[PDB]
């Protein structure tokens, strides 16, 4: 279906030692390919999916140097805007970028972002049309006409619809047997009395990429919100994900419920009923 | 500063069957900022050697990290996360139930 | 790697002169170009991302990047445009560039009233020893080397009176030797037109 | 004007074997720094550059001898040692900020020209001559050319310059844009070069006006030793004149 | 692959 890469950028900056904290990583889709830490010791960008390693010396010579300039920048960066703030030097910061591309399901340019963060709040962003900026407060004006001046849109713009989209396609096609695969979600129910005359029933789904997925209970064939939950889809930790979703029922009422699993690996939508 | 306290999950990778090999996880996520500690238990006792994924973040700048390590579950021995931060006035504990 | 011809280009003032560089790696993304005057640092001159045509007063600059090729056109040529062209490009992992060796382009002036002539002067302290002064000869003479190490001959350059709008070309020629003498024949194409006593 | 980037030494003749250091410092708020080297062998090439003081690409740098630093946003150094013959060059360094390499603008100093050489021995500085105007040319023309003759120096660091009346003048003047050699067989062979200058009839045959032909020579420092012979061959400036004579 | 060579500061 649609697909992106996105490019991940922390630092935090530590009163008492010599440098910021800066790690780096970049993803296609939900699956993660390459990371920089720069208190490690290879000092490189590092592999973390099998098929980049198949790229060669000039490609991770250049994706380190430029790694490394960017944690010199965000390493300048939270001092600038310690001073924008007029804030104390024993204080630790951060600062945060993100950008990346997506492309639809033909696989051509859908949009491309640019955001930056300071402290975990908006600071400024690259608007949709990759032409224009929104800043947060006044600090961020003064950095938006400074990169106004300096034409930093469009050159994000030549790359965001270019470089960043060709180089997206390039790694789904190498990476395609990983990438391109959808793992149907493996499905079952529980149910457990959590009272005297009530139970919970809680459907499963395991095993399943891309990490979108919908779980909605219905009773009578009708949406049910009220003493529903629905936990975080999180990462089993080989590639895959999972999720649940639980309703408490009166008891003897359960085959009234039943669970509805949509997913990209699922030719039609599963429904599921206490056993 | 806007600080955001961890959400915390704790679970494995595959379905538990006792005496049998497989990954207990400690998902930590929409926490601000990124410094957090955290520990994986077995009966109170912090396991060693205990890897975590890489540090990243969603839409909302809010981060994620996965802790995990191979463990053997049994019947009787107990497991857990702790969690540290900056927004915890005492470490959190989650102890994992095999079914969720 | 990066070709360019070396030249040396002589064309006379007035003239469209052209340079162009070759590339092999279509890494390359930006493309620029250059002029360095003898003993000196290296002048941006223009700059091109991408593809396409660039024009700057009497500078143009082009890239094509499916033939590799990228070309920099000066109309009109002036005098003051003798120096080395140098290209230079890059790629987006870093900003080190790649240089051509350069091309060495000369313009000749217009000399609009020539009077050829070659002339004695007398070293002013004391040595008896002399040079001879070959000078205010047109731009379509060029000059070369003699046959021995005896005989020392410097090439031609134009000096520029402004007080007087008056420019002349001018080449030297020394030894310290009794069989030295001006009125001599060189190495080179001038017309008949002396001086002596 | 604010200054621009300032290079140091602007000449350096030096034996094989010791250790050289030039220096660069940057344009105040530039942030990043670049050096180059320039040779007639292997052209214009990027040794390293810095950004924020931190060296970016060094892919350029001799694999052996070379070491460029940046202790802090004022500075750099780049050391060789111990030096060869083949590391004489014409050695750049440049600064310039995001906004300005955005158009391909970078600043550069003035360079330093290094001649590292195998024997100090073949080091000559100049001998210097002036020759008067020839009678012919005067009539013929009404102008007056004298020519300078700088000859028999090693290496090619010179700097010519023109005098009259102690003060330095641009108009009328033209040197040779290069040394020639005074045996092209050798390698070490000695150089020559020549310039003219060019005047009115009438200025050249007042008698109260005063020419000279300056030459400034760039060669031994007198941290080098010397045992020879001959004058030991330091930088200096070596001048040659003529006076103004209407017969 | 990453934007580069690198970015302006803030």
């Amino acid at each position: 279906g649609s697909h992106s890469m996105r490019y991940f950028f922390t630092s935090v900056s530590r009163p008492g030692r010599g440098e910021p904290r800066f790690i780096a990583v970049g993803y296609v889709d939900d699956t993660q390919f390459v990371r920089f830490d720069s208190d490690a010791a290879s000092q490189r960008m590092e592999p973390r999916a099998p098929w980049i390693e198949q790229e060669g010396p000039e490609y991770w010579d250049g994706e380190t140097r430029k790694v490394k300039a960017h944690s010199q920048t965000h390493r300048v960066d939270l001092g600038t805007l310690r001073g924008y703030y007029n804030q104390s030097e024993a204080g630790s910061h951060t600062v945060q970028r993100m950008y990346g591309c997506d492309v639809g399901s033909d696989w051509r340019f859908l949009r491309g972002y640019h955001q930056y963060a300071y402290d975990g709040k908006d600071y400024i962003a690259l608007k949709e049309d990759l032409r224009s900026w929104t800043a947060a407060d006044m600090a961020a004006q003064t950095t938006k006409h400074k990169w106004e001046a300096a034409h930093v849109a469009e050159q994000l713009r030549a790359y965001l619809e270019g470089t960043c989209v060709e180089w997206l396609r390039r790694y789904l096609e190498n990476g395609k047997e990983t990438l391109q695969r959808t793992d149907a979600p493996k499905t079952h129910m529980t149910h457990h009395a959590v009272s005297d005359h009530e139970a919970t029933l809680r459907c499963w789904a395991l095993s399943f990429y891309p990490a979108e997925i919908t779980l909605t209970w219905q009773r009578d064939g009708e949406d049910q919100t009220q003493d529903t939950e629905l936990v975080e889809t999180r990462p089993a930790g080989d590639g895959t994900f999972q999720k649940w979703a639980a309703v408490v029922v009166p008891s003897g009422q359960e085959q009234r419920y039943t669970c509805h699993v949509q997913h990209e690996g699922l030719p039609k939508p599963l429904t599921l009923r206490w056993e | 500063m806007i600080q955001r306290t961890p959400k915390i999950q704790v679970y494995s990778r595959h379905p538990a069957e006792n005496g049998k090999s497989n990954f207990l996880n400690c998902y930590v996520s929409g926490f601000h900022p990124s410094d957090i500690e955290v520990d994986l238990l077995k009966n109170g006792e912090r396991i060693e050697k205990v890897e975590h994924s890489d540090l990243s973040f969603s839409k909302d700048w809010s981060f994620y990290l996965l802790y995990y390590t191979e463990f053997t579950p049994t019947e009787k021995d107990e497991y857990a996360c702790r969690v540290n931060h900056v927004t915890l006035s005492q470490p959190k504990i989650v102890k994992w139930d095999r079914d969720m | 790697e990066v070709e360019q011809d070396p030249g040396p280009l002589s064309v006379p003032e007035g003239a469209i002169v052209s340079l162009n560089c070759t590339y092999s790696n279509s890494a390359f993304q930006y493309f620029m170009w250059y002029r360095q005057y003898s003993r000196k640092g290296p002048e941006l001159l223009m700059y091109t991302y991408s593809s396409g045509n660039k024009e700057d007063g009497r500078f143009t600059a082009q890239v094509d990047k499916s033939s590799k090729y990228i070309s920099l056109f000066i109309r009109d040529s002036q005098p003051s445009d003798s120096a080395t062209y140098l290209c230079a490009m890059r790629g987006d992992s870093s900003y080190k560039l790649i240089f051509g060796s350069g091309t060495r382009l000369l313009v000749r002036p217009d000399i609009q009233n020539p009077d050829p002539a070659v002339y004695q002067l007398r070293d002013s302290k004391s040595s008896d020893k002399s040079v001879c002064l070959f000078t205010d000869f047109d731009s379509q003479t060029n000059v070369s080397q003699s046959k021995d190490s005896d005989v020392y001959i410097t090439d031609k350059c134009v000096l520029d009176m402004r007080s007087m709008d008056f420019k002349s070309n001018s080449a030297v020629a020394w030894s310290n030797k009794s069989d030295f003498a001006c009125a001599n024949a060189f190495n080179n194409s001038i017309i008949p037109e002396d001086t002596f006593f | 004007m604010d200054a621009g980037v300032i290079q140091s030494p602007r000449h350096e003749v030096t034996e094989m074997g010791q250790q050289v250091t030039l220096r660069c410092k940057p344009i105040s708020g530039h942030d990043y720094l670049f050096w180059y080297r320039q040779t007639m062998m292997r052209g214009l090439e990027l040794l390293i550059y810095f950004n924020n003081n931190v060296p970016i690409d060094d892919s350029g740098m001799p694999e052996d001898r070379f070491s460029a630093k940046m202790p802090n946003a004022s500075f750099s150094t780049l050391k060789i040692q111990p030096s060869e013959p083949r590391d004489s060059a014409v050695y750049f360094c440049a600064s310039s900020l995001w906004e300005k390499l955005a158009k391909n603008i970078q600043y550069f100093g003035a360079g330093t020209r290094l001649s590292v050489l195998e024997d100090l021995k073949n080091v000559f500085p100049p001998e210097v001559a002036v020759f008067e105007p020839s009678e012919a040319e005067i009539s013929h023309t009404q102008k007056a050319t004298l020519v300078c003759l700088a000859t028999g120096f090693y290496p090619d660091h010179v700097e010519l310059s023109w005098w009259v009346n102690g003060k330095e003048v641009h108009s009328g003047v033209c040197t040779d844009p290069q040394p020639l050699k005074e045996q092209p067989a050798l390698n070490d062979s000695r150089y020559a070069l020549s310039s003219r200058l060019r005047v009115s009839a009438t200025f050249w045959q007042d008698p109260r006006n005063h020419f000279r032909c300056q030459v400034q020579f760039y060669g031994l420092s007198e941290n080098d030793e010397w045992t020879q012979d001959r004058a030991k061959p330091v930088t200096q400036i070596v001048s040659a004149e003529a006076w103004g004579r209407a017969d | 692959r990453q934007f580069g060579p690198d970015f302006p500061t803030i």
